[PDB]
């Protein structure tokens, strides 16, 4: 065989590159960042049809003011996700404030490159952070398994996510509403999805400075697909 | 946790308008106030700096060998080791002063007072204390054990505050430290007549005198003194 | 301590070792959950190549994990042993620090992590099992059942199957399992599990097992008169 | 030291 | 840095074969030729000294050891891990057992703690099963005399007699012709004698020739009188003189 | 001086402010309830820092359950979190007395007694600290089950001005807490300088006062 | 072939080859440049972004008041460096009450990627270092590679198309170093030298990176509207 | 470095299969036959010694049969010093029970703890797994008289009568065939040795390569006597049944 | 036996403004009837306009501020240079001190600033790390002497206006910097004459949003 930390003749980590490719296996994650709050979105996909959808947790909350959406080898996230929630616990214990969203980040993708021959190999699922800050206002950041983060307005994660970015390319801009950008996440969401959109197989959240993160009910969700196909079909 | 058995009495020191003056007796005292004599409690590290210890000697042997350690260590992948990247009397002192609050921290103290007398690169005069507590401070004056009691006060007259530093010459300044030296060995049980003067100054660099010994004591008066009150024989 | 990295991406991004964890899963005999209004089912499958067995003493396929909470399996039974034991100290853990039996989710989520732990530690192989974990949470009469595999991924099923022709069993359910009307009582949920089973087992002798969990820690294992009833009625009913 | 109903 | 082979050198082929053991045994094969034989009233284990050279000192090279004062051993097979085997079964007769119930071990329980440690040889991280079969002999007050091999897998087995290594095949059948129950130790060192002359192709005398036995107390070899119950130890190596008095009338 | 009492409008929780060093008044402006969340209080008598800190730390625990678990704790498990984590310290001379109220749906209203030496207690009345004898004798000889929400907060209230009058180590200021299914609510800060004359006026009481 | 495997293995030529393929991870990061005069010791950096919906990878990191150092290849292999420097820095104040030499800075990375290149189980740093810094001795550059190597510079670069600017800055060499008291000047030296590294795109509000350290002047980094002036 | 000897024991095949126990099973099934079985009143544990020299010493030898309490022995087919390993751990684990409840341990949980130490180095360590199967012949006051076997996977099954080692195919067709519930011990005797007698690849079964074992409750009221038969006690036993 | 504590003696002062806080020490060093230093500082600007003083055991001392100083500078690492607020910095001293809490710092510990909303800051600890937000505080050797002082000339405690019968409280308001530099200057010469270990001089650091800045006085020397 070979070495877990090697690195190959192009400079790059045999099983970082590997890992991206789990990653684009997973079931696609969107989010959107704008002035009145960001948003995530995720396709659920259940793989039959007696799986209840509603314990498919893609969407999960760090603190009050930080989400995360994921796709990948999900069960990887959960020992993220409680790191990311310490820390934001700990952080608010040793210095009585809400934790930077950049911190956070940094924190989780501090864990990514501690493997090799620490844990056996690198994380399996790439993350969406999402979160609200006095300093930097509405963030959204996207935490490789490389230990590497990007700053985005908008990004797309898992399955179909080259299509999904070049349409967030067109569609983005500075102006954006927060109703805006719950139907464009849905609206990209329906085109890179194998099976049709609905309340059951895709999930909203959004993060906003007065109400914090909050995962959207199917019911609420259901009322903004509907909203969706009429604006679609109006012109 | 320990107990001192061998140990050096007090290290006085002032500063002066171009540098400072530290100076130290040669003894090395027991328990019971048995001497032993052939100590050196002044240490020289480099050219600007001398590093006077109090209390235990076995301690003040392990300081001597970490200074000259320190030294050895500050040479290494250093071309300006002589020059800009030199050691300097605030390095010194800081590094003791970590070691003796580590120590104390420990509950395995280094049973000494220290006093660190140099001059910095600028040509500022440094005089600091730290003691095996870690405590530090820094005075125009600084002295240990008896000199704290006895020495300071005759130095405090020559140089009371900051201001009166300029106006205080390396005559005078030495003078003052040759005097508390006699003062002590009148009053300390633990003193000897021998001791080691070393100045610092920023002009002549640092000169150290060794062997020297209290001059122009008084005892004359002790034939006209008899019995404790009454006894007129 | 032996450190070496067993479980390693490969080029197309999957983890083989976990891969091939599934595969000793499909190996394994067939583990079915069916939950009803007021009831959960669990049918276990028992290959009939070994005759001259001990079925008292014979380790059962259904293990108690708490006095509310059942664990069934496919894959390897000397695997199942370490997570069944793991899961009822963490019950007993959870008894003694919250003051309150663990939730049903909450076990899965901790096998689910065990299971999770296996796959990116240095020096072990993942567990060769997935468990179909049903009960009831305290004082509460909706019906859970999860699964587990050996990635770590767990979820929730109205009715699920598990090991070898699962594919069948589960075709079965997909049609036979109505979301809107699940199985109103005990007996319904148990034949239409029975029935399930019966379209891969062979005979419906001393080869299904079946244990039925209701609430309020209600948790007994059916005899071979009572199960061979069911077979008796569903096989008459069939012949139309 | 400390403070201390 | 650090020991990073953790992980067994020994490992079962797709056969079931276990290589290193069968490799450790070729090796025992390819060894020089030795012997046990049990009598009535006591046991005799024997070995050819092959001199690597003739400078060399043979007698400074013991192929037959006292392990303790009624048992003792001789191997065919690497005789560094022979020596190494002898040093580590000296010491676990001391630490496991005499320290404990201040007597010494009985002969199956010590062979018993000398396959323990060649088993954790076939099984533990980063080392090769030991090169070696031992042969055995001892005597102990419930059992009385006995005669065992040990293997490299850390299998052991009591015998009547045995050989083992170069000749073993054709010392056995000699053995079963001449071994019966009624047997006395010096006709027993007498069928060794003449098993170990059909093995041996060079030189025949008490100088290349390693002979002990496990027989009566040896008061004189004791070193102390004054203790009744001490009445000294059973195991004797057999002198350069007393081999070639028992080659005459041979 | 601290007390917690359950009587039909839910829970009254009353502290004095006062923390000393020896005979040395240090402060009278300590607040001796932690809000931890919406439904959960925490009293604190014995070392301030002792208290403090791991009252402080027992609430970021609980907001750890509440994310892990999507429910908020319950008080018992609250309770235990903090019980559990002193007999960890049991001996290392850690002194915390302490009293964790709140209110869940399963539960109803609940006070747990927790003390240094790792006793975990649930009651209906507790009183801790020097002058817990003070609040006690007050608060016994007029507790009933079915006092009104306005009748509890002032025998709360009149119980700590009881003990911070009568103990040295009591006073400053007191501080009422009212704990229902719809959440704990702040009953304000009455400095006992003030409300001793007041209660004095009004109830006739404090004869052995000059004035 | 055979011999590049892991890091504790040399080639029957005496190379080793996982060194050398951490080194080529450098030549794929985004181009920094680093130079001085007497006074002033400047970092100029190319910060790469995903795309337009993305940030731009921040490439300088400050370790003390008086030094830092511009990143190219693997990011958090630089976190893990640059946070050994902050420690290292942060020793020396606290038990020495003396700022770390920018020298000794070096001499403390060229040992820590060392050990890193003789050991097996673990890899080499896949990320080369640009650290300036004003200590005693005056205005420092220096570059770290990953093979262990430290060397002070008057002026050089590393990344994609780095050999461009570090041309400009070897012909420049006579101007910009006699640049004292004047750091604007000299930030315009380094921006006309990383300008010669540039193919297709050209330098943005929030694409341009630059960072200061001398005499009177603590480690400062300026990124967005702060270095449109030097555009 | 030392990734490139690993043979790497603890892994799946892409079967799904764990390569080291599959080979440690077929090591096993070389080994000579042991059969275990279950009666009303007490279990015969025979077995087969691999291919005896004439002079080995027979009455003062254990290959196949050992004690690990007064209530429980074990028939072994495998490395007989793998077996000794595991013996000695199974016998501290009944004696630490004993220590802690004051009861002797209950057979099945004797099992289930040497099965676990089996299983762990199938999952983890690095290390060859042990090649060994064990046949369990005990009694306790819950299920009395009971019969397991484990093997090097860890997995433990319970039995009336079963076979390991050699010819276990053959063996159990044989039981299978000749076997019923209101069997006693002298009739389960019988077929023991009938079995070994058909399936033994030697020529004829003689007293001298068998190891034989019972369990009975033979002593005066309600106890149990565990039996280690003498090779003259063999003898007897196989002329009775009329083998020879 | 070896006692790890020792007493430097000193006192410290904090008050807190509207828009400005005041933390102010006397210079003087001793141990036992000895006087160490007359100008050794022991109030200490920190850096994101946060004042500190921790009076009792100069080398404790020393050591909690040496140990917030550095907690400032990686929290700037760590928070892209994010400032400190007053708050932030009271709560990461708690955990400083009583992280010690089985071999405390003998120190008394004042920290003084502005707060999130710009008004004047300060906050005590006892050794093992308990915290309260004040707008008056006295530490070490002559806090017993100053503190009720300030009780009566600051929060105006027992003054009543006069010809209410005692019935209406003298008014509560914000003292100007330089009504709260005298109550310092008075609380400090009033602690010299009574108390041996406080003379030689006074160093009060003032904070505002335009920064932190010194005044010094001399204060008697016997
Ligand atoms: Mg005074």
């Amino acid at each position: 065989d070979r070495g877990v930390s090697t690195f190959s003749p192009e400079g790059r980590l045999f099983q970082v590159e590997y890992s991206l490719e789990a990653i684009k296996l997973g079931s696609t994650a969107i989010g959107i960042a704008t002035k009145e709050g960001v948003v995530l979105g995720v396709e659920k996909r259940a793989t039959s049809p007696l799986l209840e959808s509603d314990s498919i947790e893609k969407i999960v909350e760090i603190d009050r003011h930080i989400g995360c959406a994921m796709s990948g080898l999900t069960a990887d996230a959960r020992s993220m996700i409680e790191h990311a929630r310490t820390a934001a616990v700990t952080h608010n214990l040793y210095y009585d404030e809400d934790i930077n969203v950049e911190s956070l980040t940094q924190s989780v993708c501090d864990l990514a490159l501690r493997f090799g021959e620490l844990m056996s190999r690198p994380f399996g699922v790439a993350l969406l952070i999402a979160g609200h800050d006095a300093d930097d206002g509405y963030q959204l950041f996207h935490a490789e398994p490389s230990g590497t983060f990007y700053r985005y307005n908008a990004k797309a994660i898992g399955s179909g996510s080259e299509g999904a970015q070049a349409e967030l390319l067109n569609e983005w801009h500075s102006s954006l509403t927060l109703k805006e950008a719950e139907l464009l996440v849905l609206k990209i969401l329906k085109q890179v999805m194998e099976e049709k959109l609905d309340e059951n197989n895709a999930q909203l959240s959004c993060i906003t400075k007065q109400d914090g993160f909050k995962i959207y009910d199917n019911e609420k969700t259901a009322e903004l697909i509907k909203e969706l196909k009429e604006k679609e079909a109006a012109e | 946790t320990q107990q001192p058995i061998v140990t050096g009495t007090s290290v006085i020191s002032m500063k002066y308008d171009n540098g400072v003056i530290i100076a130290a007796d040669n003894l090395g005292s027991y328990g019971s106030l048995l001497r032993f004599n052939g100590v050196e409690r002044l240490i020289p590290v480099g050219d600007n700096t001398v590093v006077g210890i109090s209390g235990d000697i076995s301690d003040m042997q392990h300081i001597e060998r970490l200074l000259k350690d320190l030294v050895t260590e500050n040479a290494y992948d250093n071309p300006l080791a002589d020059a800009e990247e030199a050691l300097e009397p605030s390095y010194i002192f800081e590094y003791l002063a970590t070691v003796m609050y580590q120590r104390r921290s420990k509950m395995n103290p280094l049973w000494n007072a220290i006093i660190v007398a140099g001059v910095q690169s600028n040509g500022d005069q440094f005089l600091r204390y730290v003691n095996l507590l870690g405590v530090t401070y820094s005075s125009p004056t600084l002295a240990t054990g008896f000199g704290a009691h006895m020495a300071n006060p005759l130095l405090r007259k020559v140089v009371d505050r900051e201001s009166d530093i300029p106006k205080t010459t390396v005559q005078v300044a030495e003078e003052a430290i040759v005097n508390a030296m006699r003062v002590l060995y009148y009053r300390d049980a633990r003193s000897s007549r021998n001791f080691s003067l070393a100045i610092i100054d920023k002009n002549t660099g640092l000169t150290f005198k060794k062997n020297l010994q209290v001059e122009n004591m008084k005892w004359d008066f002790a034939k006209d003194i008899k019995g404790y009150g009454t006894q007129k024989i | 301590g032996y450190d070496r990295a067993l479980s390693i991406f490969s080029p197309d991004g999957h983890i083989f070792q976990v891969e091939y964890a599934l595969e000793a899963v499909k190996r394994g005999t067939c583990a079915v959950g069916v939950k009803g209004k007021n009831c959960v089912v669990l049918g276990c499958e028992r290959r009939s190549t070994l005759k001259l067995q001990d079925t008292r003493i014979t380790p059962s396929k259904v293990s108690k994990i708490d006095s509310h909470v059942v664990l069934s399996f496919s894959g390897l039974n000397a695997d199942s042993r370490i997570l069944i034991e793991k899961a009822r100290v963490e019950a007993q853990s959870h008894r003694l620090t919250l003051e309150d039996p663990v939730t049903v989710e909450y076990l899965t989520r901790y096998v689910a992590g065990v299971q999770q732990r296996y796959t990116q530690s240095g020096g072990v192989r993942p567990f060769g099992v997935s468990t179909l974990i049903a009960g009831f949470d305290p004082r509460d009469d909706e019906p859970k059942l999860y699964q587990t595999e050996p990635s770590g991924i767990y979820s929730s099923w109205s009715a699920q199957t598990i090991g070898r022709n699962s594919k069948t069993v589960r075709e079965f359910l997909e049609k036979n399992y109505d979301r809107k009307e699940p199985p109103a009582t005990v007996e319904e949920c148990v034949k239409l599990t029975v029935r399930s089973l019966l379209e891969v087992v062979q005979t419906g002798a001393k080869n299904i097992e079946i244990t039925v969990v209701k609430p309020d820690s209600d948790i007994v294992a059916l005899s071979s008169e009572e199960i061979n009833q069911y077979v008796t009625q569903i096989e008459q009913e069939k012949q139309e | 030291x400390f403070l201390f109903x | 840095m650090t020991d990073r082979y953790s992980f067994s050198l020994t490992t079962f082929s797709p056969s079931g074969k276990l290589g290193q053991i069968d490799y450790a045994l070729t090796a025992v094969k390819q060894g020089v030729t030795s012997l046990g034989i049990k009598a009535t009233n006591g046991v005799v284990i024997a070995t050819e000294k092959k001199s690597s050279s003739p400078l060399a000192m043979s007698e400074t090279l013991s192929k037959v050891s006292l392990l303790t004062p009624d048992i003792g051993a001789v191997y065919s097979g690497m005789g560094p891990d022979y020596r190494v085997l002898v040093d580590k079964s000296r010491k676990v007769a001391h630490t496991s057992y005499k320290r404990i119930y201040g007597e010494y071990p009985p002969t199956k329980l010590l062979v018993s703690e000398v396959a323990k440690i060649m088993q954790e040889a076939t099984q533990s991280g980063g080392v090769r099963p030991f090169g070696v079969s031992l042969l055995i002999a001892g005597h102990d007050e419930f059992n009385g005399f006995s005669l065992y091999q040990v293997d490299p897998s850390g299998s052991y087995f009591p015998w009547k007699a045995t050989a083992i290594g170069k000749g073993s095949v054709a010392a056995k059948t000699f053995l079963e012709k001449r071994w019966n129950d009624e047997l006395e130790l010096e006709d027993a060192i007498h069928i060794a004698l003449l098993t170990l002359k059909e093995s041996v192709e060079g030189e025949f005398n008490g100088d290349t020739i390693e002979l002990a036995i496990i027989g009566d107390e040896n008061p004189d070899l004791l070193g102390y009188t004054g203790i009744p119950t001490d009445k000294g130890p059973r195991f004797r190596k057999l002198t350069s003189q007393e081999i070639n008095d028992r080659l005459e009338a041979l | 001086t601290t007390l917690a009492f359950r009587f039909q409008g839910g829970i009254i929780v009353a502290v004095d402010s006062r923390a000393t060093a020896g005979n040395w008044v240090a402060s009278q402006t300590v607040k001796k309830v932690i809000e931890i969340n919406p439904f959960l209080l925490g009293t604190m008598a014995g070392g301030a820092a002792d208290c403090q800190f791991w009252e402080t730390w027992l609430g970021s625990q609980c907001r750890l359950h509440e994310l892990r678990e999507k429910e908020r704790i319950s008080v018992a498990a609250a309770s235990k979190i903090l019980s559990n984590l002193v007999y960890q310290y049991k001996g290392a001379g850690l002194s915390m007395g302490t009293m964790i109220c709140g209110y869940t749906r399963k539960e109803g209203p609940t006070i747990y007694y927790v003390d240094s030496d790792g006793t975990r207690l649930k009651g209906d009345i507790f009183c801790v600290g020097s002058g817990q004898t003070f609040a006690y004798g007050v608060l016994d000889s007029n507790y009933k089950w079915d006092l009104s929400v306005e009748d509890a907060l002032y025998l709360g209230k009149r119980s700590i001005l009881a003990a911070a009058h009568r103990d040295a180590y009591s006073g400053g200021s007191v501080n009422l807490y009212h704990v229902t299914e719809d959440g704990w609510i702040y009953h304000g800060n009455h400095d006992v300088g003030e409300l001793f004359w007041k209660v004095k006026e009004e109830e006739g009481s404090f004869n052995n006062v000059i004035g | 072939n055979n011999y590049d495997g892991d890091t504790v293995t040399f080639s029957p030529t005496g190379r080793l080859f996982q060194v050398e393929y951490a080194l080529e991870a450098i030549k794929q990061g985004s181009v920094t440049v680093g130079l001085r005069s007497n006074t002033h010791a400047v970092l100029v950096a190319l910060k790469r972004n995903a795309d337009e919906l993305s940030s731009y990878q921040k490439k300088i990191i400050k370790c003390d008041e008086h030094m830092g150092l511009s990143l190219a290849g693997l990011a958090p292999d630089a976190r893990v460096l640059s946070n050994y420097l902050r420690q290292q820095c942060n020793y020396s104040s606290l038990v020495f009450n003396r700022k770390l030499a920018v020298e000794r800075a070096g001499h403390l990375l060229c040992d820590k990627a060392q050990k890193n290149t003789q050991s097996y189980g673990g890899r080499p740093y896949g990320v080369g270092l640009l650290i300036i810094g004003y200590d005693k001795s005056g205005a420092h550059l220096l570059e770290f590679q990953p093979s262990g190597n430290v060397t002070e510079l008057y002026g050089t670069a590393i990344g994609a198309r780095s050999q461009g600017a570090k041309t400009y800055l070897e012909r420049t060499l006579d101007t910009f170093i006699k640049i004292d008291g004047n750091p604007d000047e000299l930030i315009k030296a380094g921006v006309e030298a990383i300008s010669q590294s540039l193919r297709d795109e050209s330098l943005t509000v929030d694409n341009l990176s630059i960072a200061i350290v001398g005499k009177d002047t603590p480690f400062t980094i300026y990124d967005g509207e702060a270095v449109a002036k030097y555009i | 470095g030392s990734r490139r000897y690993d043979s790497r024991t603890t892994i799946f095949s892409p079967e799904g299969r764990l390569y080291q126990v599959e080979y440690a099973l077929e090591s096993i099934s070389h080994a000579g036959t042991a059969i275990g079985i279950m009666a009303s009143d007490g279990i015969v544990l025979a077995a087969e010694r691999k291919v005896t020299s004439t002079l080995l010493e027979q009455d003062t030898s254990t290959e196949k049969l050992y004690k690990l309490n007064d209530k429980i022995a074990v028939a072994v087919a495998g490395l007989t010093a793998d077996a000794e390993i595991l013996i000695n751990t199974a016998r501290i684990h009944a004696q630490n029970y004993l220590k802690t409840y004051n009861e002797d341990i209950p057979v099945e949980i004797l099992v289930r703890r040497l099965s676990d130490i089996k299983q762990g180095y199938t999952q983890h360590g690095g290390l060859r797994p042990f090649g060994v199967s064990f046949i369990y012949a005990g009694y306790d006051d819950r299920y009395g008289y009971q019969l397991y076997t484990s093997n090097p996977s860890g997995n433990y099954t319970g039995w009336k009568a079963i076979s390991v080692g050699a010819n276990t195919s053959a063996a159990q067709t044989l039981l299978q065939m000749d076997y019923k519930d209101d069997m006693k011990v002298d009739d389960a005797i019988e077929l023991a040795l009938k079995t070994l007698s058909k399936t033994t690849d030697s020529s004829a079964l003689t007293y001298d390569r068998l190891e034989f074992a019972t369990i009975r409750k033979g002593a005066n009221d309600g106890e149990v006597y565990q039996k280690i038969f003498k090779p003259q006690e063999i003898k007897d036993i196989l002329v009775k049944t009329g083998i020879t | 036996q070896f006692n790890p504590y020792g007493d430097n003696g000193g006192t410290i002062l904090g008050i807190a403004g509207e828009d400005f806080a005041v933390l102010a020490g006397d210079t003087r060093n001793i141990t036992d009837y000895s006087i160490n230093s007359r100008y050794e500082p022991k109030v200490f600007d920190c850096g994101d306009n946060i004042v500190m003083s921790a009076n009792g055991f100069a080398a404790d001392g020393d050591a909690l501020v040496k140990r917030f100083k550095n907690s400032v500078k990686w929290y700037h690492f760590d928070h892209n240079d994010k400032k400190l607020s007053i708050n932030s910095a009271a709560r990461n001293i708690q955990h400083l001190l009583y992280g010690k809490r089985f071999f405390p710092y003998y120190v008394h510990t004042i920290i003084a600033g502005l707060d999130e909303d710009g008004k004047g800051a300060v906050y005590s600890f006892d050794p093992v790390g308990s915290y309260e937000r004040e707008q008056c505080r006295a530490g070490g050797a002559a806090a017993s002497l100053i503190m009720p002082f300030l009780d009566n000339q600051v929060n105006f405690k027992n003054q009543y206006e006069p010809g209410t019968n005692g019935k209406v409280k003298k008014p509560l308001k914000y003292l100007s910097v330089e009504e709260v530099i005298k109550l310092v200057r008075d609380s400090f010469t009033s602690a010299t004459e009574r108390h041996i270990q406080v003379g030689d001089g006074l160093e009060i650091l003032i904070v505002t949003k335009d920064g932190v800045r010194k005044e010094f006085y001399e204060l008697k020397r016997d």
